[PDB]
């Protein structure tokens, strides 16, 4: 191999040359700035440069080049990179930043910059990245940016970007096949605000923009509003939408196929090929769909589901390279379409089995067995979903081990053996809450409505503690009738705008039998909602969890596995 | 007369017994719940209330501070 030490001390006698302006005979002119510099690193890093230099065109006996359109900093990072190859990429300069490697044809500054523009892809800057791929090619960054925005934007649909688009781009996007929409109604009016947008620059492509969209909505209202803003004795247009809906009929899109599931995590593997696997139930369509292992067979984490629908996984432990098992603090986010799991930021410090909690839209992760446990053994952290980042909150007051927490009010609620305190984030405090006159822990709560329902305890019994977040008080309900003789796993969730219960009870000599009931509010009873047959369920284990969520059947696929 | 004196106690002894172990407001957050408390009691009356929480910043215990609204004075 090449010699590393020499390489390094070549490079930074280079760099020393260039601080120094010894050797340097090319010099750079731009916007009055001068930048002396050598021709061998230049066409060493730059393509242009290579072709600026060693062409035979006048600029190579020339010692004097003006380059034009193009920035002072960027050139002069770019300059640096080159000398000494560090890049300092912040959150601002990224995007000048590619453009002048596109102009300057700099293959490895472009990698870089497209790894952090494909890491710093989020929300508020979906349409103007998907704007900056379609201006500059880059099919990678194309593609992250038409799978993040149809998601993103299908769901908020108000970007000031997405107004001034190119008309390729917007067929693009409406009719492919993977927006994220409860109904077929709201893209034909992010259609029609975008194409009154303007009058007359518009009017050719309402032609190409109604060709994508079902015909379900080519007849019905928001014809007429097209003809009001119609230019006037325009008599091309009306008559030709007037008899052009013949053909394109309606198809059903991908976004309407989002059902209210169980998402179940470490569930038993069924081949013992992996030790853990994980599934989801169909409360509607009766089956097991499957679902992908976690990152590196990532065990004793936590799941949680935004109201913007999203399924993310923190904390967690991988074998190590017999028991043997490390922590890490890697965190993922799971592809509602691709079937995948993104990795994200990770964490600061390792957790096992942590609960995450949404909140104003910031992730929070409650203890969870750290690594530092020091006098603050309690620390509790939240994520930024919009900066990709974490962030450290206040400290839980007393330290708890195999804890639940849930959010209401705009609060964190988290519950331990008897204490509960609510966390509130406006002033980032905790106060103390209402005792419970009974000493249960390994159990799950569901936040319904605006009451806090833990269930179960301790195997786990059918004790149940319904707490009035208003009233501030713990109160009991009843106790869910199951079999004698009999060990119940106990899961709450909230489905169908009802609280229901996911119990696994498993008898004497028997096996695990599947069963959910629904819990009436009013009459304090678990009514028999529904049965799981053992023909398409079979064991999960005793360490799964189980959350709310919704995914599509037609990307996921059915588990094969016998009865 | 008396009939609202007695309103005008009953809103400032809970304003004082649940704020205390609460979160603080920014312009309107506790007067919904404050309200929703006195649902079942009478009628919300949105102008007195107003009025009568903004006598108390003129001393200690929670004053208020129509300044800092984002943390208050959980202390006594």
């Amino acid at each position: 191999q090449i010699n590393t030490e020499y390489a390094v001390s070549l490079l930074e006698q280079l760099k020393l040359f260039y601080e120094q302006q010894l050797f340097t005979d090319i010099v750079l002119i731009v916007e009055g700035t001068e930048f002396p510099c050598h021709k061998m690193v230049l066409a060493t890093c730059s393509s242009y440069f290579r072709a600026m230099f060693m062409s035979g065109l006048s600029e190579s006996k020339q010692t004097h080049v003006h380059l034009r359109n193009v920035d002072a900093a960027t050139l002069q990072i770019i300059i640096t990179y080159a000398y000494t190859g560090n890049l300092a990429m912040n959150d601002s300069t990224v995007e000048q930043l590619y453009e002048t490697a596109c102009f300057l044809q700099v293959e490895d500054v472009l990698q870089r910059c497209r790894e952090y523009l494909i890491k710093k892809i989020n929300a508020e800057n979906c349409v103007r990245l998907l704007s900056f791929a379609d201006l500059f090619s880059c099919e990678e960054l194309k593609q992250s940016a038409k799978r993040m925005v149809e998601h993103k934007f299908t769901a908020v649909y108000h970007q000031d970007a997405f107004m001034q688009l190119s008309h390729d781009l917007l067929i693009d996007i409406l009719s492919s096949d993977n927006l994220n929409v409860e109904k077929e109604e709201t893209v034909r009016e992010a259609a029609m605000l975008w194409l009154e947008y303007n009058t007359e620059s518009r009017s050719q492509y309402l032609s190409s923009v109604l060709s994508q969209i079902r015909i379900d909505a080519l007849s019905e209202v928001t014809q007429r509003a097209w003809f009001q803003g119609l230019p006037p004795n325009d008599k091309s247009v009306v008559v030709q939408g007037l008899y052009k809906s013949m053909p394109k009929f309606f198809k059903p899109r991908l976004g309407m196929t989002k059902e209210e599931m169980m998402i179940f995590i470490e569930a038993s593997s069924e081949n013992p090929c992996s030790l853990y696997s994980s599934v989801c139930y169909s409360p509607q369509a009766e089956k097991v769909y499957k679902l992908c292992s976690p990152p590196a067979d990532l065990h004793k984490v936590g799941t949680v589901v935004t109201p913007d629908n999203d399924i993310y996984i923190a904390g967690g432990q991988v074998p190590l390279k017999q028991t043997a098992f490390r922590t890490v603090n890697c965190f993922y986010w799971f592809d509602a379409q691709q079937n995948t799991w993104f990795p994200k930021t990770p964490m600061l410090f390792v957790r096992i089995k942590p609960s995450l909690v949404c909140c104003e839209g910031y992730i929070y992760a409650i203890g969870g067995d750290s690594v530092g446990g020091e006098l603050n053994r309690r620390t509790v952290e939240r994520y930024d979903t919009e900066k990709d980042e974490w962030t450290m909150v206040s400290p839980l007051p007393c330290a708890w081990q195999w804890s639940a927490a849930v959010v209401v009010h705009d609060c964190i609620y988290v519950m331990t053996l008897n204490l509960m305190y609510c966390y509130f984030p406006r002033s980032d405090s905790w106060v103390e809450m209402a005792m419970r006159q009974t000493s249960r822990s390994f159990a799950s709560a569901a936040a319904f409505g605006d009451k806090i329902f833990y269930i179960g305890g301790l195997g786990s019994s059918v004790t149940v503690e319904i707490y009035d977040v208003n009233k501030n008080e713990w109160k009991m309900a009843a106790n869910i009738p199951a079999k004698r003789y009999s060990d119940p796993c106990v899961r709450a969730v909230v489905i169908s705008n009802s609280l229901c219960v996911f119990m696994r009870e498993t008898h004497l000599n028997e096996r695990a039998k599947y069963v959910t009931y629904q819990y009436d509010l009013e009459l304090d009873r678990w009514s028999l909602r529904q049965h799981i047959s053992e023909r398409v369920l079979w064991d999960l284990g005793r360490d799964f969890r189980c959350t709310v969520g919704k995914l599509y059947p037609s990307c996921l696929e059915e588990s094969p596995w016998k009865p | 007369q008396k009939v609202d004196d007695d309103r005008k106690h009953e809103i400032e002894a809970a304003i004082v017994r649940i704020m205390k172990s609460r979160k603080k407001m920014q312009h309107n957050v506790l007067v919904a719940e404050v309200t929703q408390q006195l649902k079942a009691r009478f009628l919300p009356s949105p102008v007195v209330i107003k009025k009568r929480i903004e006598g108390l910043i003129e001393r200690e215990y929670l004053a208020r501070t129509p300044e800092d609204r984002k943390v208050y004075t959980y202390v006594a």
